[PDB]
C-alpha cells in the first residue's frame, strides 16, 4: 500500500485535491511522524475514516517523509519523540505556554509548521472539539476566545510558519555501527549496531555490552522524512523501540522498554570502519591514587595512548570498537584530557565529591496493575557527583560533573500532612539501583476516604564516597493513572 | 413534601423521596449517554426536562409515568452544539432557555460560532427565539419574576430573553479590584431552587499581602438572588481547602460548601459555623424545604442526607447499581401532599 | 507542572498534581473525580472525554468503585 493511494482512496473522500495538486490540510502544514500519526489515528477515530493496517502505516509512513521536518527544526524538542523521563517543557513566554501546554506539552506545538490559515482552523479545531476549554483553569480568566484570534493565532502563524519540507533520507544505512551510551539505572554500555536493507526497510540486531553481561535484540526499522529512525527489536518477551536521528552516517537518539518507557537508554552510533572518533568513555571519573579500568568507546581508536602529567597507566586492549584503558591520576582534583589514536579523551580526577544531586528531582511515578489493564508507571533516579568547580562554588551553572554514584536509596513522606496519611507507607517502594516502583491501583479502602495509594514522597539518595558528608533528595509524586496517551504527550 | 431529582448515568434521572429516604421512581432515557446532565422540575413536581447526550439534546420527561413525553435536539448535519451547563425553566414553566456553544462542521475543518441562548416553548418544546449570548456561561438561571435570564460567565450577565439582549453586567472579574486579586470561580452546579439563591464560592487573594504567606488566600461567597436581583461578593474565611460548589438555606441565613469536607457559613456573619470531614469527594449540594437537611451529591452514586445544623449525617440513599452522578447537577423538589 | 511532561496545569483541582503541590486535594479516591474529568472533556490530554472525543470510554463502568478496572487507556501501548 503507498501513500498516494489511500490519499485518493480514503482521504480523498474528505479532502480536496486543488487543481494545483496539493491536498486541502494535508499540504498547510508539516510535522514529525509522531505528529501525523496522530492526526491519522484522529481521523479513524472521530471522523470514522476507515483504514486497515497496512494503509494506516502507509500514509503515516508518506506524509512523515513528504511532509515531515528536518532534524534542525526539532531541536530543543527532541525529548517529547523520545519519551525521555528526565525533560522540561516549556513555552516561549508565559501566556503561550498558559494556553498551549497546560493540557499537552508545548513541545507538540513547537514540532509543527503550518500557514497562518491553517494555524487558525487548528485552534478553531480545539475551542470546537473541546467546548469546554475555554471554561478551564487560565482559561475562564480571561477571554480566551478573543485572545486567540487577536493574539494566539497571529503568534502561531508568525512563529511556526509552513516553509519548505526537506528532501527525505536518500542513501544506503546497512553495516555494522559501533555505538556506546548508557542505560540510567543500569550504567554504561558499549556494543553493536548491524543494518541489513531490506525493501524500503532495515533489518536490524543492536547488541548491548554491560559490564555484567550483553544482550541481543533484532527488528526491523526504518528512517522517515531526512532522518527520523524508529525501530522496534526483541528477545524472548522483552520488545524495545528506537528513536534515533540520522545525520551524517551517525545514529543518536533514546530507546526504551516497549512496555515502559521511562527505562530505557541514550546512545550514538558510527560506521564501524570509520577513522579514528570516540564516541564516549566510561567512567568518564578517575578517583586520585586509585588505578581504574576505562572503556573508550568508538572506531578506528587503536593503542596510541599519550597521557598527561597527572596521569600513568597503559592500554590492556583494542579493537571491536572499544579500547581498554588502565590508568591511575596522582594530580590534583579537576578536568584531565589526554590522546588515543590522535583522538581527545576528557576524564576528571578528583578524590570525593563535594556534592550529589538527584536526576531527576521532581517527576512522578502511576498506579497500576491491581487487576486493570493499565500498568504501573515507574520512575528511575541517579544520583549524580559533582565538584564546586573554579568558583568556590556549591551549585551554580560554573561546576563539574562525575557522572553516576552508586547508592543507598529510600523514600519518606514529603511534609507532615503526607507523613499523618502514612504516603510513604502505601504509595510504594524504591530498590537499592534507585527504581521507585508504584502501588496498586484503585481504591485502598485502608485508607481515609479509601482514597489511591497514591503520596507525595520525597526520595534520598546517600552515596558512600569519603570525606563523606554526602546525601541528596528528590519530590516524588505518586499520583494516578492517565486514561489518555499518545505518541507525543 | 420533598422529592431529589438524581441523573445516574448513562441514562437515567432517580427520583427519591427524601422522606422515607429511598428511590421514588426510575426513569430511563433513549440516546442519552454518557450521563444526563442538567435537569429541572416544572412546578407542580410532575413534569421534568433535562439536557442529554453529550449536552447536545434535551427530554422532556413524566416523573410519574416515567415515559419521554418529547425531544429536543440541538446539533444539525453542520452544526454541533453543546449546551454544556445552561438549561433553565422559567419559573411559570412556559419556557426553557437553552445555552449554545456551537461549531459549524465543514467537510475538513471546524468554524467555532457565537454562543448563544435559545428560548423554546416548554408545553410544545419548540425553538422560538435565539440571540448571541457571551461566551464561556455556566449556569442560566431566570429572575424569579420571569423578567430577566441570569448567565454567570466571566461576569454576571443580565439578559432581557424578551428583546434577546445583554442588557447589565454585574462585576466579578474586577470586583473590589483595589483589595482582592482577581476572582476564581468554578461553578457548574444548578441547585438555587429552594432558596431562589445561585451561589458558588470564589477564591481571591489580599493584594497587600506576600503571595508566599498563605493568610493571603481568603475564600468568598458569590450569591445571586434571583428574586431581589442582587449579587453578594464577600470574603467568608481564609482559604485552607477548596469546595466544589455550594447551596444557601430557604432563609438565606446559611451556605454549604462541600468537595472533600462539608462547611456551614452564616451569611449574616459572613463566618464559618463549622466542618466536618466526607467519607468521599462530593460536588453537589442543596438543602430541603424546611432547611434542616444538606443534602450532598455528585462524584459517586449516593445522595447523603446532612443536619443542617450539627452538620451530622442523617443517612443515605444509594441510586440504583451505585450508578455514578459525575458532575450532573442535583435537584430537589416538591410536591402538594 | 513544567517539569512534569505530560501532565497537566490546569489545576481544577488538577490530575497529576493539586494546585497546591501536592496529591490530597485531588478527588478521594480518585475515582470520585474521575468521571467529573471525563465528561466535560477537563483534561482531554490525560482523561478520555465523552463530551465529544471517546462518548463510550465509560460504558459499563457505571459504579465506578466497582468497575474502575473496565476503563481502558486509549492509548493502544506504545511510545
Ligand atoms: C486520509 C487517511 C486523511 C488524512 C491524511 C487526513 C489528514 C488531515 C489533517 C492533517 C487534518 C488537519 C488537522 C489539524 O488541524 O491539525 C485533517 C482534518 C480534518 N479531516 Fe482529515 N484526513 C484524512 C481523511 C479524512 C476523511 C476521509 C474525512 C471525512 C470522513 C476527514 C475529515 C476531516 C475533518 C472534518 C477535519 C477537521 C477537524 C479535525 O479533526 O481536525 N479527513 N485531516
Ligand atoms: C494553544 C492554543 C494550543 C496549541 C497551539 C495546540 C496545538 C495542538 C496541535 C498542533 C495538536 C496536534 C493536532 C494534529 O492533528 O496535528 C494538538 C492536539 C491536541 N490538543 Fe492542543 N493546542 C493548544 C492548546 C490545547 C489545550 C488548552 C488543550 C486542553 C483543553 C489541548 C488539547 C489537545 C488534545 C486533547 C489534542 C489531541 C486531539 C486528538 O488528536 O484527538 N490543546 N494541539
Ligand atoms: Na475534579
Amino acid at each position: 500500500v503507498t501513500g498516494e493511494e489511500v490519499l485518493q482512496n480514503a482521504c480523498a473522500a474528505c479532502h480536496v485535491q486543488h487543481e494545483d495538486g496539493r491536498w486541502e490540510r494535508i499540504d498547510a502544514a508539516r510535522k514529525t511522524p509522531e505528529g501525523w500519526d496522530m492526526t491519522v489515528t484522529r481521523m479513524m477515530r472521530n471522523h470514522g475514516v476507515a483504514l486497515e493496517p497496512e494503509e494506516r502505516a502507509a500514509i503515516v509512513r508518506h506524509l512523515s517523509d513528504t511532509r515531515g521536518l528536518s532534524l534542525a527544526e526539532t531541536e530543543e524538542r527532541r525529548y517529547i519523540l523520545e519519551r525521555e523521563p528526565v525533560a522540561w517543557d516549556e513555552g516561549p513566554d508565559t501566556s503561550m505556554t498558559q494556553t498551549c501546554g497546560r493540557c499537552h506539552s508545548y513541545a507538540r506545538v513547537a514540532l509543527q509548521r503550518r500557514t497562518p490559515e491553517d494555524w487558525k482552523h487548528l485552534v478553531n479545531f480545539h475551542l470546537g472539539q473541546f467546548p469546554t476549554l475555554e471554561y478551564q483553569a487560565l482559561a475562564r480568566d480571561r477571554d480566551w476566545w478573543g485572545i486567540a484570534q487577536a493574539e494566539i493565532i497571529p503568534f502561531l502563524a508568525r512563529t511556526y510558519p509552513l516553509g519548505e519540507a526537506p528532501d527525505a533520507y536518500a542513501d544506503d544505512a546497512s553495516g555494522a555501527y559501533v555505538l556506546a551510551g548508557r542505560q540510567p539505572g543500569r550504567g554504561d554500555y558499549t556494543g553493536r549496531l548491524v543494518l541489513k536493507k531490506a525493501g524500503e526497510d532495515y533489518e536490524v540486531t543492536m547488541t548491548l555490552d554491560f559490564a555484567d553481561g550483553s544482550r541481543s535484540f533484532s527488528g526491523t526499522g526504518r528512517i522517515l522524512g531526512a532522518g527520523e529512525w524508529r525501530a522496534t527489536l526483541s528477545d524472548g518477551t522483552v520488545t524495545i523501540r528506537q528513536i534515533f536521528a540520522l545525520q551524517d552516517g551517525r545514529f543518536s537518539g533514546r530507546w526504551h522498554d516497549a512496555d515502559s518507557d521511562v527505562i530505557g537508554g541514550r546512545l550514538a552510533a558510527v560506521k564501524a570502519d570509520a577513522a579514528p572518533q570516540v564516541l564516549a568513555v566510561a567512567p568518564a571519573r578517575l578517583k586520585i591514587g586509585e588505578e581504574t579500568q576505562l572503556r573508550v568507546a568508538g572506531t578506528g581508536l587503536g593503542s596510541d595512548l599519550t597521557l598527561p602529567e597527572g596521569v600513568a597507566g597503559s592500554v590492556e586492549s583494542a579493537g571491536n570498537g572499544v579500547t581498554v584503558l588502565k590508568l591511575t591520576a596522582t594530580g590534583t582534583p579537576g578536568p584531565v584530557s589526554l590522546e588515543l589514536g590522535g583522538q581527545k579523551v576528557d576524564l576528571v580526577a578528583y578524590d570525593r565529591p563535594d556534592r550529589i544531586s538527584i536526576v531527576p528531582d521532581l517527576t512522578i511515578a502511576r498506579i497500576g496493575g491491581n487487576g486493570g489493564p493499565i500498568p504501573k508507571v515507574p520512575a528511575q533516579f541517579e544520583a549524580m557527583g559533582w565538584l564546586n568547580g573554579p568558583d568556590g562554588q556549591p551549585g551554580t551553572g560554573d561546576d563539574i560533573a562525575l557522572g553516576a554514584f552508586p547508592a543507598s536509596w529510600a523514600t519518606d513522606n514529603f511534609d507532615e500532612e503526607a507523613e499523618k496519611m502514612q504516603d510513604a507507607k502505601y504509595a510504594g517502594s524504591i530498590d537499592d539501583t534507585g527504581l521507585f516502583t508504584p502501588a496498586e491501583a484503585g481504591p485502598n479502602p485502608e485508607r481515609p476516604m479509601q482514597t489511591n495509594n497514591a503520596g507525595n514522597l520525597k526520595v534520598i539518595a546517600t552515596v558512600d564516597a569519603e570525606g563523606e558528608p554526602l546525601s541528596a533528595e528528590a519530590h516524588l509524586y505518586a499520583t494516578v493513572q492517565r486514561f489518555v496517551d499518545a505518541p507525543i504527550r | 413534601r420533598d422529592y431529589i431529582l438524581a441523573p445516574a448515568r448513562p441514562d437515567k434521572l432517580v427520583v427519591i423521596d427524601t422522606e422515607k429516604m429511598a428511590v421514588d421512581k426510575v426513569i430511563t432515557i433513549a440516546d442519552a449517554g454518557p450521563t444526563p446532565m442538567v435537569p429541572m422540575v416544572a412546578p407542580g413536581g410532575r413534569i421534568a426536562y433535562a439536557t442529554v447526550n453529550k449536552s447536545e439534546s434535551l427530554v422532556k420527561i413524566d416523573l410519574v409515568t416515567g415515559e419521554t413525553l418529547g425531544r429536543i435536539d440541538l446539533s444539525t448535519p453542520e452544526e454541533r452544539v453543546k449546551s454544556l451547563f445552561g438549561a433553565a425553566l422559567s419559573p411559570d414553566g412556559k419556557t426553557l432557555a437553552i445555552y449554545e456553544s456551537p461549531v459549524r462542521l465543514e467537510l475538513t475543518h471546524f468554524e467555532v460560532q457565537p454562543t448563544r441562548v435559545a428560548l423554546y416553548d416548554a408545553e410544545t418544546l419548540s425553538r422560538r427565539k435565539a440571540f448571541e449570548a457571551p461566551r464561556q456561561i455556566t449556569m442560566l438561571a431566570w429572575a424569579r419574576d420571569g423578567s430577566k435570564l441570569y448567565g454567570l460567565g466571566r461576569d454576571l450577565h443580565v439578559m432581557d430573553p424578551e428583546a434577546g439582549t445583554l442588557v447589565e453586567d454585574k462585576p466579578i472579574q474586577s470586583w473590589e479590584a483595589e483589595t482582592y486579586a482577581q476572582p476564581d470561580v468554578l461553578a457548574v452546579w444548578n441547585q438555587h431552587e429552594s432558596s431562589g439563591v445561585m451561589a458558588t464560592p470564589f477564591y481571591t487573594a489580599r493584594k497587600d499581602i506576600d503571595p508566599a504567606d498563605p493568610t493571603a488566600y481568603r475564600t468568598g461567597l458569590l450569591t445571586m438572588d434571583l428574586e431581589t436581583g442582587e449579587m453578594a461578593m464577600r470574603e467568608v474565611r481564609i482559604m485552607d481547602v477548596f469546595y466544589f460548589s455550594t447551596a444557601v438555606n430557604p432563609a438565606k441565613t446559611r451556605a454549604f460548601g462541600a468537595y472533600n469536607v462539608l462547611e456551614s457559613f452564616d451569611l449574616e456573619k459572613n463566618a464559618s459555623i463549622k466542618r466536618v470531614p466526607l467519607p468521599h469527594s462530593y460536588y453537589s449540594v442543596n438543602v430541603s424545604t424546611d432547611g434542616s437537611t444538606v443534602w450532598l451529591g455528585g462524584a459517586l452514586g449516593d445522595l447523603a442526607a446532612y443536619d443542617a445544623e450539627t452538620l451530622e449525617k442523617k443517612g443515605q440513599v444509594d441510586l440504583p447499581g451505585n450508578a455514578s452522578m459525575s458532575l450532573a447537577s442535583v435537584r430537589l423538589f416538591t410536591r402538594d401532599e | 507542572m513544567n517539569a512534569l511532561v505530560g501532565c497537566t496545569t490546569s489545576f481544577d483541582p488538577g490530575w497529576e498534581v493539586d494546585a497546591f503541590g501536592a496529591v490530597s486535594n485531588l478527588c478521594q479516591p480518585m475515582e470520585a473525580d474521575l468521571y467529573g474529568c471525563a465528561d466535560p472533556c477537563w483534561w482531554p490530554a490525560q482523561v478520555a472525554d465523552t463530551l465529544n472525543t471517546y462518548p463510550n470510554w465509560s460504558a459499563g463502568a457505571d459504579d465506578v468503585m466497582q468497575d474502575w478496572r473496565k476503563l481502558q487507556s486509549v492509548f493502544p501501548e506504545t511510545k
